Order: structure tokens, then C-alpha cells, then sequence
């Protein structure tokens, strides 16, 4: 039948989430921030980032458990924020996941020239050969990995899920071994590598927040878990538990790595006594570097496998509602999985990784997921207070205006606090007025109690965010600040992409679409 | 391999200013924290300042905060410690150290006041 198979399980959701998260996590830990902050400071930065990601994941889990559907943030934005804003959230999410997978593949390929360790096998006709254009600089590269991953995903949800589970379990086991070795070495040397003169957290909460600002994008895997909601047997129970256990395991792993391996990588490289060599002889860091590269590559491969399984679901939801041609809607009669939409997304990601460099792909990815988070936060706020269905008769309108005011005030004060180019004299006025209207709206929102019709939306029961009046607003503030912080380089590209999206929508999607035709 | 050579220290009039240049070798100066260390003949080592490997944030000890400015030159691979306001309290030998902690220590230089 034309129905997705509910063959996935809670353990399989945890595996998907942890793999997708750990890939980006290791990508960041290999980056500049790792050596920017001290070990313990990096760990607490990951802790705060995990707290914020949990603020977002609570809304995700609530909306997924109550009304499970493959549309993910698209489906949610379409119900609360309404149509149109959804097509912009879903389109941005598609671009984000696609460019994440493409960047991961483009980064993996050069390091994967051999089995591990960065060695080169010297292939022929598959190596990177710059296009000899008169004034063209493109450097095409082997993007077959995307084709293999797309074939895997097209082969079913259990088969691809099982392969992802195998890869991510191997990754987690090697990471656990890598942490145990690091801890054993540290205890053998007595943690002498952490005799930091400036002490831990040398820059105060100011740094811990600055570090957590860039370390926040390491927890971007729960949205994919939501995207695969339709495959779960009883999503109401598994999805929230799976997402929670995935953000918990990822946070613990990140803190452990940051305190044992990353915060000491300088120690093992600089100290003349060379404890690694003294503990393992002549081989020394050579085997340690091989093991670290193995762990990083396994994590990146797991996340590459995980990423491209969301976009087909988003496209399926879009086509099912009607904003995309039915070409994306139909599923395989045999594999019970998007095969045409998955193939289209796979060929798109393959082309994007083939042409664009990793340094260029990384400059466009970040914005979509933040918008999805903000949208889902506004969605919990609107579905738990003013659900769009069915003491005061004006309670609905006042609550709606209060939510609009909190949405405006967060923007106002997050752009005031993140805009140092503005003179202080009007900056103070704008931040103060935005803050006071936000506080007043929050007071009004709390004064008006939760609508009891919230017992009706989706299915009864399920998970509900802990602090509905304050937690969603905190998530909105965090995500809006992160969005505004992002530089114009990524904003111009996402703007042109969203413009393309709006073009497609106005030319086809508004004229032909269910609930509007 | 990693090696640090520093110069600039010397006798100076009281209340003057100094800049100590610590030249890196065998590694780009950007990829590691760079700290500075002190030690008077009758005292044990005394951390001074610590630039941040990536980005250019700096932190200083309580006894010296604000007085000293630590900068870096990514082209010449040299780290500079600028003393805006000296006092006899700082009379001691100076070292520049790589890594988040004191993993490698330079040859050293001496500074004195008059
Ligand atoms: C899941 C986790 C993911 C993150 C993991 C961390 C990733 C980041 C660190 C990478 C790393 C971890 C070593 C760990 C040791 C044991 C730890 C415990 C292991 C427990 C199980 C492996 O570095 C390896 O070597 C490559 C060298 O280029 C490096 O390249 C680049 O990759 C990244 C490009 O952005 C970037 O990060 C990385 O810095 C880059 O170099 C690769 O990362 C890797 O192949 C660093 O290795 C150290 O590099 C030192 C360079 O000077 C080297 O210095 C010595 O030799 C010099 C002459 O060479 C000499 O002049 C120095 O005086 C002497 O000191 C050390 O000998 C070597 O050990
Ligand atoms: C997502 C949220 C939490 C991120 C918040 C980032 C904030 C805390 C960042 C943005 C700019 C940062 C400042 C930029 C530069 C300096 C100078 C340095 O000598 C000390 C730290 C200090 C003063 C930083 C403190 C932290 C800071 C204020």
C-alpha cells in the first residue's frame, strides 16, 4: 500500500539522533573552536549548548508526540504559524540538510583517499581535477558517496536504519575506547596537563557563552529524528524518549571528549616528555592519530548517512499537502520509502558536493535549522494557548496579540543586543522598549491560563514542554540571537534561495494546493 | 620542532615601558595558546598573560591586569608582550610558553628597573 512502514524503534531513533549529532560535533571539535577554549571551558560550553538544544528539543518532542507527522517543522509551522511561513521553513530546512550532507561528503572524500589516516591510493579519473576554464576556478571532486548513501536510503527505512545503527555503534564504541584511553593516560600522568595558569574558564561566563554560541550547532540531530517520525511504531512514546536520550548521550560524549582528548591534544603535542610515546613507545602519536582519524571519519560517515533521510520526508509532506508535484509524494510499492523524491534529493546533493567546495558549502547551511527551531517554539506557544481550531471571550485575541508581542520583542532586543554598530543612545531606547513590551506580553500570557482545547490537538497524552510560558520564549530568544549573529555571507545566499522558493510557491503551490484550492 | 626564542628585556628606568618579542619556530603561532611566565630569584614562577590560539582574546593575572598588553604577529610568527607601566614588582626573568598550559618554556630573558 501507499503507506510508510512503521518498522523503526526507539533504539533506532536514538542511534539516528546520536550519529547525526556526533558527526557535526566531531566536525566542530576538529575545527578552530576546539583550541579556542580550554578543556573544562569547552566542556561547560557544550553543557550550556546542550541545555539550549534541550529547550528546543522539548518543543520538538511535544509537537512530534502530540501530532506525529513526517513534515517535521514544516508540518508544525503549517498548523500554527500557518501556510506560507511553512513553505519557507520547510524550504530552508531542505537547503540546510542537503548542504550539510554535501559538505560532509566533500570533506570526507579527500581524507578517505585510503582506508584511514589520510593516505592516498592514487586513483585514476576519480581524483580532483580542476576544470580548465579560461577564467573558471571550480574544482570538481568525487561525489559518489552521495550516490551510495542515496541508494542505501532508497533501499528501505529498516535496512538504511540498520546500516546507520551499525556505523554509529562502531563510532560510539571507538569514541568510548578513545575516551577510556585518554582518561587512563591522564590518570597515569596525574592530569598534569591541566595545570592551567589562568585556570579553567579564563574568560568567565562571557567566554562560556561565546563558546556555546558556536558549539550550539553541534546539537542539530533531533530535527532529523522528528523528520523520521512516520517510521516509528508508537511515536508518542519513543520520539520524546529517543530525542532526550540522544541529546543526553551526545552532551555527555562531547563533554568527555572535550575534557580528556581535545583539551589535552596540545599537551600531548608540546610537552617534551611526550607521555604518549613514553606510554606506548616509538609508535607514539602515530597510532593515536590513526585512532582519532578513524573515530572522526566514522562519525562523519554516520552523519552523512543520517542527513539525507530528512529531505525526502519533507518533500513527501510538501507534495502530500500540495506545494510540490505529486512526483515527490508517491512512495515505492516495494520499499515503502520515498524513492523518487529521495533520488532527486540525492542527485541534487551529489551535484552540489561535486561542484561547490566544502569551504563554500559551510557558508550557507546554518540558517535553516535555527528558523525551524524558532518556528516550532512559536508553534508550541500557539498550540498550547491559542490552538487554531474551534471568564473572557476576548481571551483568544489577547493571547494571540501577546504571542505576537513576545515574537516582536525577542527580535527587537536580540537585534539591539547583537548590534554594536548602532550608537548607544538609541540602542538603549530600542532595547529598553523591546524588553518592556516583551515583559508585559509575558505577564499577560501567564495571566491568561492555558486553553483546555489543547487536550484535543493531535492525539491526547504525549510529552508536554516543562515551562510553556517561559521555556519556549527562552528558545525563541536564543534562536533569534543566533540567527542575527550569523554574518551576511550566509544571509545573502539563504535570501536568494528563499527568494527562489517564494518564486516556485507563487507560480505553483498557491494556485494548486489542498486547503486553498 | 617547537622552539621559542625571546628578546627585548633589559635595564630600563623606573616607570617606563617595554615590549618583549617571543619568536616561534617549527609551528604557526596561530594554532596554540601563548602564555608568559615570570620568576624572581627569590620566588617561584608567576604566570603573566595568555593570548588565545584562535582569535585574539587575552587574559592577565590580578597583579598585572591592564598594565600589560599581549599581542601577536601571524606573519612573522612572533608574540609580543607590551609593558605599559613597569614597577619593581615585575623585576624578574620572563618566559613565553606554548599550549593551553605550560607545556613548553622558552630560553628566557631578564628585566630590571632603576
Ligand atoms: C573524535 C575526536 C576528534 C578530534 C580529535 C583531535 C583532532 C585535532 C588534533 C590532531 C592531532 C591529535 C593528536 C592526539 C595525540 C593523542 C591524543 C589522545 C588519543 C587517545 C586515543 C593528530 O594530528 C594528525 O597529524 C596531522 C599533522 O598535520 C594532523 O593535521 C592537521 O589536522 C587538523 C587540521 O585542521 C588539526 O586539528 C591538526 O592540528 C593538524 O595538524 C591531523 O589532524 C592528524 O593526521 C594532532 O597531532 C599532533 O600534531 C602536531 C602538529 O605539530 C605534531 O607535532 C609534533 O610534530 C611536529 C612536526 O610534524 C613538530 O614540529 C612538533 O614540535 C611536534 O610536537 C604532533 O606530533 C601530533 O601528535
Ligand atoms: C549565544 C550567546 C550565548 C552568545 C553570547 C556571546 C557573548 C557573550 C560574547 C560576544 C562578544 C564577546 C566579547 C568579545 C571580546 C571580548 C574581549 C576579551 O578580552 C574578553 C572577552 C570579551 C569581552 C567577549 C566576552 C563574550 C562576548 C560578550
Amino acid at each position: 500500500p501507499h503507506q510508510l512502514a512503521k518498522k523503526l524503534s526507539a533504539v533506532d531513533l536514538v542511534a539516528i539522533g546520536v550519529g547525526t549529532t556526533i558527526g557535526a560535533g566531531v566536525y566542530i571539535l576538529v575545527g578552530t573552536v576546539a583550541r579556542e577554549h580550554t578543556g573544562p571551558a569547552l566542556a561547560v560550553s557544550f553543557f550550556i549548548a546542550g541545555v539550549a538544544a534541550a529547550l528546543s528539543a522539548c518543543c520538538y518532542a511535544e509537537l512530534a508526540s502530540r501530532c506525529p507527522s513526517a513534515g517535521s517543522a514544516y508540518h508544525y509551522a503549517y498548523i500554527c504559524l500557518g501556510e506560507g511561513i511553512a513553505w519557507l521553513v520547510g524550504w530552508a530546512l531542505v537547503l540546510d540538510y542537503t548542504i550539510g550532507g554535501s559538505a560532509i561528503a566533500r570533506g570526507i572524500t579527500p581524507n578517505l583517499a585510503s582506508f584511514f589516516g589520510g593516505l592516498d591510493n592514487l586513483p585514476v579519473f576519480l581524483a580532483r581535477q580542476t576544470i580548465p576554464g579560461v577564467g573558471i576556478v571550480v574544482d570538481p571532486c568525487a561525489a559518489l558517496l552521495i550516490m551510495i548513501v542515496t541508494i542505501l536510503l532508497c533501499f528501505g527505512i529498516k535496512e538504511s536504519s540498520t546500516v546507520q545503527a551499525i556505523v554509529t555503534s562502531v563510532n560510539v564504541c571507538t569514541l568510548v575506547f578513545i575516551i577510556v584511553v585518554g582518561g587512563y593516560l591522564a590518570c597515569k600522568t596525574g592530569w598534569v596537563g591541566y595545570d592551567l595558569p589562568s585556570g579553567y574558564f579564563p574568560f568567565g561566563l562571557n567566554g562560556i557563552l561565546a563558546g556555546s554560541a558556536v558549539v550550539f550547532f553541534s546539537y542539530i540531530g533531533f530535527d532529523t529524528v522528528t523528520s523520521t517520525a512516520e517510521e516509528v511504531k508508537n511515536p508518542q512514546r519513543d520520539l520524546p524518549l529517543g530525542i532526550g536520550i540522544a541529546l543526553l548521550i551526545c552532551c555527555i560524549l562531547y563533554m568527555l571528549l572535550s575534557v580528556v582528548i581535545v583539551g589535552l591534544v596540545p599537551y600531548y603535542s608540546l610537552n617534551p616528555d611526550t607521555p604518549i610515546s613514553s606510554a606506548f613507545g616509538d609508535s607514539g602519536m602515530q597510532w593515536a592519530a590513526y585512532i582519532l582519524t578513524t573515530g572522526a571519519i566514522t562519525a562523519l560517515c554516520a552523519s552523512l548517512l543520517g542527513s539525507l533521510l530528512a529531505q525526502p520526508r519533507i518533500f513527501m509532506a510538501m507534495a502530500r499537502d500540495g506545494l510540490l508535484p505529486a512526483f515527490f509524494s508517491e512512495i515505492s510499492p516495494r520499499t515503502q520509502v520515498p524513492v523518487k523524491s529521495t533520488i532527486a534529493i540525492g542527485v541534487l546533493a551529489a551535484a552540489l558536493a561535486f561542484f561547490m567546495d566544502v569551504a563554500q558549502l559551510s557558508e550557507m547551511v546554518s540558517v535553516g535549522t535555527l528558523m525551524a527551531f524558532t518556528a516550532v517554539a512559536v508553534c508550541v506557544l500557539v498550540l498550547r494557548y491559542v490552538p487554531p481550531d474551534g471568564y473572557f471571550g476576548k481571551r483568544r485575541k489577547i493571547a494571540a496579540w501577546s504571542i505576537a508581542l513576545v515574537c516582536i520583542g525577542v527580535l527587537g532586543l536580540a537585534s539591539a543586543a547583537s548590534a554594536e554598530r548602532l550608537p548607544s543612545f538609541p540602542r538603549f531606547t530600542i532595547c529598553g522598549v523591546s524588553a518592556v513590551i516583551l515583559l508585559g506580553s509575558l505577564i499577560t500570557l501567564g495571566y491568561i491560563d492555558e486553553d483546555e482545547e489543547r487536550h484535543n490537538f493531535g492525539h491526547k497524552g504525549g510529552f508536554l514542554c516543562p515551562f510553556v510560558p517561559y521555556l519556549p520564549v527562552l528558545c525563541i530568544l536564543i534562536n533569534t540571537y543566533l540567527i542575527i549573529n550569523i554574518g551576511a555571507g550566509t544571509w545573502i545566499r539563504v535570501l536568494i534561495w528563499l527568494l527562489i522558493g517564494s518564486m516556485i510557491y507563487i507560480f505553483y503551490g498557491r494556485s494548486h494546493s489542498l486547503l486553498n484550492n | 620542532q617547537v622552539q621559542l626564542v625571546e628578546s627585548g628585556g633589559g635595564l630600563v628606568q623606573a616607570g617606563g615601558s617595554l615590549r618583549l618579542s617571543c619568536a616561534a619556530s617549527g609551528f604557526p603561532v596561530n594554532m596554540y595558546w601563548m602564555h608568559w611566565y615570570r620568576q624572581a630569584p627569590g620566588k617561584e614562577r608567576e604566570w603573566v598573560a595568555a593570548i588565545q590560539s584562535y582569535g585574539q582574546w587575552t587574559a592577565y593575572a590580578d597583579s598585572v591586569k591592564g598594565r600589560f598588553t599581549i599581542s601577536r604577529d601571524n606573519a612573522k610568527n612572533t608574540v609580543y608582550l607590551q609593558m605599559n607601566s613597569l614597577k619593581p614588582e615585575d623585576t624578574a626573568v620572563y618566559y613565553c610558553a606554548v599550549g593551553v598550559g605550560g607545556y613548553y618554556l622558552g630560553q628566557g630573558t631578564q628585566v630590571t628597573v632603576s
